[PDB]
């Protein structure tokens, strides 16, 4: 029966010195008859014993789901270490292993632009600011908005798109009260990407 | 106009390892067990010099041998320490840097530097009264790299250093304040 | 072994009178030992015999993949007819059925805006036009660009994103030669969505 | 100023079914087996009246009973027939419509109509010399719905009709040119 998926940490948890990047193995289709699952973790084939393995959550299908989260070192992800989880369970005719690492690839920092609202919107209750982030490799990226350091609630990012020169782009949209976009006020799109000096850039503007 | 710079431990990102003579600094692999305070740069491997200048001409040298990333320059005493920020004269920093095989001046947006001979040591020159910060390539007979002019220092200045992250493994080498 | 997935037609093939909408059943993990698969199709439980069922393509895993495409009536999709495929094969302990229909939901036409390039780009080789399409339900939508009726090659759409008021948005990006954006020239974002009068709107502009 | 309008078969989207007297039209469920030509609207269920006016005052009525979508008005002889286009005075159409429970005038962008009594029949009035197209609610004692003024007809005009798609099933009813 059971199946295993492995997931990378968030690029922002890796780049930001104070955050904690985690690699995750998820075992699904664990039968309720045979709930016990043993999960072993390895970094460059060196076994480690630090994973939080969460009380095998229950699922609809009437199956169990096992989530094991290995906290890792920032340096280990970016240096290309291999993270491997090994999964044992009675119903497995033999252990399942999954491996993941950060792939080599070119690194290209994104260009970041903020676009003001379109003209016709200028007379609506809310307006919409757009952050356009283009030209970046690899595709892992984090984008958010603020206004004088207060991080904004109401923005949504698209997922990245493989552009035609093989780089990635994405857009981030922020809805704000028209009132704001006029009087004083500052809005900033912050982007975190490994190609950017000190990992981050923010682009700003307001009322023209 | 050489001046003897030492590092101010209290300003150092808590992951930096500063020698006893406070003349060298390297990025450590672990949080370093120094107490938090408001002066200490939180998000980046940066540190200030202990010295503070408000007038005159000051010059110092920094060894960057084998390093793949760093920022160097001067900056206002009153610059931001916590959270995310960019190095630019608006924010109180006059710096240059090496990042991913390019040399840039910390203008906004940043300015591409044209350096023929990659430097192993850099000289930083501040002339407070003239409103000038200049950078010099010591490996290349002291040739000019970059000159910020009409600077608005707006207060006391401090020597500024970024050792660089070393998530890659290629940037463990330290910054050294050079044998005067 | 084998598994079945069912897929809707493209919203544009349904809305456009001359195009041919198709519903698709895809059977994967067909073993090379037992290649024959029988697929039956039904519209509102009325069996139909019009599907093109394609020579069970070969796949890497060393399995076969069966693709069966049922052409349907425009009216049948929009009226909420049920399309069902029934799949038989030796390795199936009993037939597999999959059903799909167009779900009821509110219909909200998108607002469509075109944004000019960001200022700093104004001095680059190419510039980037942005079409911003917001406020639409349901999420199915088609977007492309033209310039005086010549459909553009080099644009990329993001996938739609569930916005915070429960509507959808997306962005479409077009790269053009700076030269063009100056002299004369017209660029148009065309959107097809079921909420729009006659199914379509185009928003235009050029050199300001 | 009533005028007797009949439909021009040669202009009809090939899915439309036009009565023998050419006074009614409905959207059929299938392509309709009429030969293609350059006059025939390709993408939408539209059709023109046979008549062409270049002067004077003309008035006619259209029955829209039970219909959930339609466009009505007048338009230039030279309007676009093929591909995708919008109804607007710029493109040569002065129209109003019913679409998804709203009534709109075909301005660009479109203008929301305020109709108290949903109409089952509409009167269209063109005054060529005054540059006016107006629409009237016959169900509601002929009250005004919409007036286009300063129109730039720029040529011969033809009565214009869109029966509406009927992918939903709620819009099979025909348009009828009304018993004068
Ligand atoms: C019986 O029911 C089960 C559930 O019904 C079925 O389980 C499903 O089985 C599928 C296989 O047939 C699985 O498909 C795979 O899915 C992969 C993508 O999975 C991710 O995204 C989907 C949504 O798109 C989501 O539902 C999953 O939970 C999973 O989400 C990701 O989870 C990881 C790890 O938790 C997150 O990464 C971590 O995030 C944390 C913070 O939250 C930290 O940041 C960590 O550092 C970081 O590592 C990640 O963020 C999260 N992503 C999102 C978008 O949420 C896909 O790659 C594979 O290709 C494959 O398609 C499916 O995942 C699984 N669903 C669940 C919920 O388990 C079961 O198959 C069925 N049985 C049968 C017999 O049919
Ligand atoms: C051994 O190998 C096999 C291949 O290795 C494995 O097969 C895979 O099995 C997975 C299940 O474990 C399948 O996952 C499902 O995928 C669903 C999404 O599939 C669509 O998108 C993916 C890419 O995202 C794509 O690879 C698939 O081909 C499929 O693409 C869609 O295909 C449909 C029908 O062809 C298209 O719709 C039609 O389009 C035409 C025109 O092209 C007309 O317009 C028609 O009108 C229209 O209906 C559709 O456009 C197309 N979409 C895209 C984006 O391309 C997902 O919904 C499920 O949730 C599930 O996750 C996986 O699909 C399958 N892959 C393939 C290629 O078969 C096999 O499992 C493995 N065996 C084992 C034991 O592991
Ligand atoms: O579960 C199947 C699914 O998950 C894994 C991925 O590698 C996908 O490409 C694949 O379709
Ligand atoms: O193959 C499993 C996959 O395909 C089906 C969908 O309903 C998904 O949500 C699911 O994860
Ligand atoms: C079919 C999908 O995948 C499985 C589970 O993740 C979810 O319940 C979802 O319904
Ligand atoms: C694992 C993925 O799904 C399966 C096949 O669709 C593809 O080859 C892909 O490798």
């Amino acid at each position: 029966g059971p199946s295993v998926f492995i997931f990378p940490p968030k690029i922002k948890d890796v780049l930001m010195i104070s955050l904690s990047p985690i690699v995750t193995c998820v075992v699904v289709d664990v039968s309720e008859d045979d709930p016990d699952v043993q999960i072993s973790w390895f970094v460059n084939n060196v076994e480690v014993h630090t994973a939080q393995t969460q009380t095998h959550r229950e699922d609809y299908n009437s199956t169990l789901r096992v989530v094991s989260a290995l906290p890792i070192q920032h340096q280990d992800w970016m240096s290309g270490k291999e993270f491997k989880c090994k999964v044992n369970n009675k119903d497995l005719p033999a252990p399942i292993e999954r491996t993941i690492s950060k792939p080599k690839g070119s690194v290209r920092a994104p260009q970041v632009y903020v676009l003001p609202p379109p003209e016709e919107e200028m007379t609506k209750k809310q307006v919409t600011l757009t952050c356009m982030v283009t030209d970046f490799m690899p595709e892992d990226i984090y984008v958010e908005w603020t206004n004088n350091g207060k991080t904004e609630l109401n923005y949504k990012n698209t997922e990245p798109v493989l552009d035609s020169d093989g780089s990635y782009f994405m857009y981030s949209k922020l809805r704000v009260e028209k009132k704001n976009w006029v009087e004083r006020n500052s809005y900033s799109c912050s982007v975190v990407h490994e190609g950017l000096h000190n990992h981050h850039t923010t682009k700003s503007f307001s009322r023209s | 106009h050489m001046v003897h710079i030492t590092l101010d431990r209290n300003t150092a990102n808590s992951w930096l390892i500063i020698s006893k003579d406070r003349r060298q600094v390297r990025m450590g692999d672990t949080h370093q067990n120094v107490s938090d305070n408001k002066e200490r740069f939180s998000n980046y491997p940066m540190v200030l010099g202990a010295q503070r200048f408000s007038s005159g001409k000051m010059y110092w040298e920094v060894d960057v041998t084998q390093k793949e990333a760093w920022d160097l320059g001067v900056c206002r005493d009153s610059v931001q320490r916590k959270g995310q920020f960019s190095l630019s004269p608006e924010n109180g920093f006059w710096t240059i840097w090496l990042w991913q095989k390019s040399y840039e001046a910390g203008t906004s947006p940043q300015t591409t530097l044209h350096i023929q001979v990659p430097p192993c040591q850099i000289g930083i020159f501040v002339d407070y009264e003239a409103g000038v910060v200049s950078f010099y390539n010591i490996t290349d007979h002291g040739s000019l790299i970059y000159t910020f002019s009409e600077c608005v220092f707006a207060g006391p200045l401090r020597p500024f250093f970024n050792v660089g992250f070393n998530y890659s493994g290629g940037n463990a080498a330290p910054l050294k304040l050079c044998p005067l």
